[PDB]
């Protein structure tokens, strides 16, 4: 991680880079994410999670997620963390039901 | 039958009979219950037919 860090703080050419984090349940993952993003030590950090969004609607939801990203694109330096895509995009094996617009809004994004 | 031992023994066994029969009808009832779970649990335990209206 701390190799990543220091490669975005170089490079001129490389503007943007994007990770994932993938293990089993319970493994303990946000954690990791959010000690990196700590020990960076960027100007400008912010998380998107799950928490923030309860009890809203739709519509409410892609204008937050918009609103999150825009205001990232001051201060030359940024990091975001995105936590838990799956429960965001609502997965239920089942069906498979979910809902296809937020989950283009982050595709694009 | 209370006063007559044969008419007694006759009751008794009607009794006995249609207790076996009351047991094959739960036998029958409980095992079909078993098996339309199983039905159940095979059809939609799949990718399914393509989106719905609304
Ligand atoms: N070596 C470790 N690295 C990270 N977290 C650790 C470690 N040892 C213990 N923990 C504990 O892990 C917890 C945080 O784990 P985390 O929130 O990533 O779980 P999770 O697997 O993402 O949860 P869920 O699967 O429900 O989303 C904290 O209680 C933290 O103290």
């Amino acid at each position: 991680g701390a190799r990543y860090v220091r490669q975005v703080r170089e490079s001129d050419k490389s503007r943007l880079v994007s990770l994932l984090i993938h293990g089993p349940a319970g493994s303990g993952k946000t954690a990791l994410a959010a000690e990196i993003a700590l020990k960076s030590g960027f100007p400008f950090i912010r998380l998107i999670s799950p928490n923030e969004l309860s009890g809203m609607s739709e519509s409410a939801k892609i204008a937050y997620i918009d609103n999150t990203f825009r205001d990232a694109y001051k201060s030359p330096l940024n990091i975001l963390v995105i936590d838990s895509l799956e429960t965001l995009v609502d997965w239920v094996p089942i069906g498979p039901r979910f809902s296809n617009n937020i989950l283009q809004m982050l595709k694009v994004a | 039958g209370i006063h007559d031992t044969n008419k007694q023994a006759q009751a008794e066994n009607s009794r006995q009979r249609f207790l076996k029969l009351i047991q094959d009808y739960r036998i029958v009832d409980s095992n079909y219950k078993e098996e339309n779970k199983e039905q159940a649990k095979r059809q939609y335990m799949i990718i399914q037919p393509e989106a719905t209206e609304d």
